[PDB]
């Protein structure tokens, strides 16, 4: 399964603490640097939130991971299979903004 | 681990394929029994 | 009863230092811990769907365990005779509770499906659903007995407000006037004594009224006929029989249900431990954990031993 999303840098400990058994030791989330506060999807004031992509195994585990990512509120966008498509989408979003 | 689960899903697909093959073999046996019944039918008619 | 007291220890990192150390010669066992248990592997390796189902139904298993414990405790308390069961008397997995954890023979195809863990979760859910029928039957039997027992033998013993026909004297009426001369043959004394009788006769209603309720002592209410008192006694015998049934035979049934619920809770705990191990170790069924009931310092020692694999 795909667990593409985001995990805030400030809330990294909370994300790691929650659903620890769900990760099962074979799922690793590559959190973004988030040195500059990433603009929230709804908040223009922005916040120090990172982006992390994990691996989803199990339907209930994937649903819980998605719910936790949604509750996190970090700057999250769907991750395309090809990195080039994701980069093009990022460029288009930046231009539109 | 994860590769084991993926191989398990692939083996489940292969098992569905094998069950479909067995069901098709049983259906073919029933169909050729019906074909023998039909052959006996028009054979007795002839 | 006893809450779940099994540490989630994977096969690679068991309860003790070494995986085999959990079975015997454990660092926990150095503190006299009786921790010793094993798990019967499933036929095939469970899929991620099984782990997801276990994660989702952890709350459901907690609810089922709470229901089982509450039902067993209430059954033991109310009947007042089902508490006689013990760890060996309950015979979880055909063994005492300490040996029940060490006995994985109940993980066969009999109660569980013995299929991949996905089917095992469904089997455990079906077992819990079947166990709920035991609590329903116990509640129904308790209601029926309480209705029966309170129905009869709850009245008085005669010559009183209720059930005074049993102490009746059998022109005269059931009065039992508790704290008369006329043309009527008042020279008589009824045998309505537990109370006392007064001089009265049925030839004159005035004399009977004077001797029963006109003034002074009041006439006590009674069952219409002595046959009503006999029927009340028979119903009291039947109610005592029903209460004794609920307190002895239904109590034994409740003790058997409590043993079955303990076995089901042990099986569910084993399934949960297998899921936790699959999370913390290889997916195929493999466990080397142990289950016991030590003290708080014993739990601290177990945590010190198993800090290598902690949640």
């Amino acid at each position: 399964g795909f667990i593409a999303g985001l995990v805030p840098r400030e809330k990294s400990m909370s994300f790691e603490r929650m659903l620890f058994r769900a990760t099962r030791g074979n799922v690793f989330l590559r959190q973004a640097v988030v040195d500059e506060p990433v603009v929230d999807p709804v908040s223009g004031e922005k916040m120090e939130k990172n982006v992390f992509v994990v691996f989803y195994s199990g339907e209930r585990a994937k649903n819980k991971i998605l719910k936790i990512c949604d509750a996190f509120g970090a700057n999250r966008y769907p991750f395309n299979e090809e990195f080039d498509k994701q980069a093009q989408a990022i460029s288009e979003v930046s231009g539109r903004l | 681990m994860v590769r084991f689960i993926r191989q398990e899903a692939e083996e489940k697909a292969n098992e569905i394929s094998v069950s479909a093959e067995e069901e098709f073999n049983i259906e073919k046996l029933q169909l050729v029994e019906a074909e023998k019944k039909k052959i006996r039918q028009e054979y007795e008619r002839k | 009863a006893s809450r779940y007291w099994v540490v989630s220890l994977p096969v690679q990192n068991s309860a003790a230092s070494v995986w085999n150390r959990l079975q015997e010669q454990i660092s926990k066992h150095s503190f006299d811990t009786p921790l010793y248990r094993f798990n019967i592997p499933n036929l095939r390796v469970g899929t991620l769907d099984s782990l997801l189902a276990l994660s989702d139904d952890l709350v459901k298993s907690n609810s089922f365990v709470e229901s089982v414990s509450h039902k067993i405790r209430r059954q033991i308390e109310e009947l007042e005779r089902v508490s006689g069961i013990e760890s060996s008397s309950l015979s979880v997995d055909g063994v005492p509770v300490d040996t029940y954890l060490t006995r994985f023979v109940w993980d066969e195809a009999k109660y569980p499906t013995m299929s991949p863990l996905r089917e095992i979760v469904d089997g455990i859910h079906t077992l819990v659903a079947k166990i709920e029928d035991d609590l329903k039957v116990r509640v129904a039997e308790y209601n029926n007995v309480r209705s029966q027992l309170n129905a009869i033998n709850r009245k008085q013993s005669g010559s009183l407000a209720v059930r005074d026909l049993s102490n009746l004297v059998k022109l005269v009426t059931l009065l039992a006037v508790v704290p008369t001369s006329y043309v009527v043959p008042r020279s008589s004394k009824l045998l309505y004594e537990d109370l006392y009788t007064v001089t009265l006769f049925g030839r004159v209603a005035d004399n009977f009224r004077i001797a029963a309720r006109e003034k002074g002592f009041q006439i006590r209410d009674f069952e219409y006929s002595s046959e009503a008192q006999e029927s009340r006694n028979q119903e009291l015998e039947k109610l005592v029989h029903d209460q004794e049934s609920l307190r002895s035979s239904l109590l034994q049934w409740c003790y058997t249900s409590y043993g079955e619920v303990f076995s089901s809770w042990m099986h569910f705990c084993a399934v949960r431990v297998f899921a936790e191990s699959i999370l913390r170790y290889g997916l195929p069924p493999s466990f080397l954990a142990c289950v016991l009931a030590p003290s708080v310092k014993g739990e601290k020692k177990v945590r010190s031993i198993l800090e290598e694999l902690c949640g």
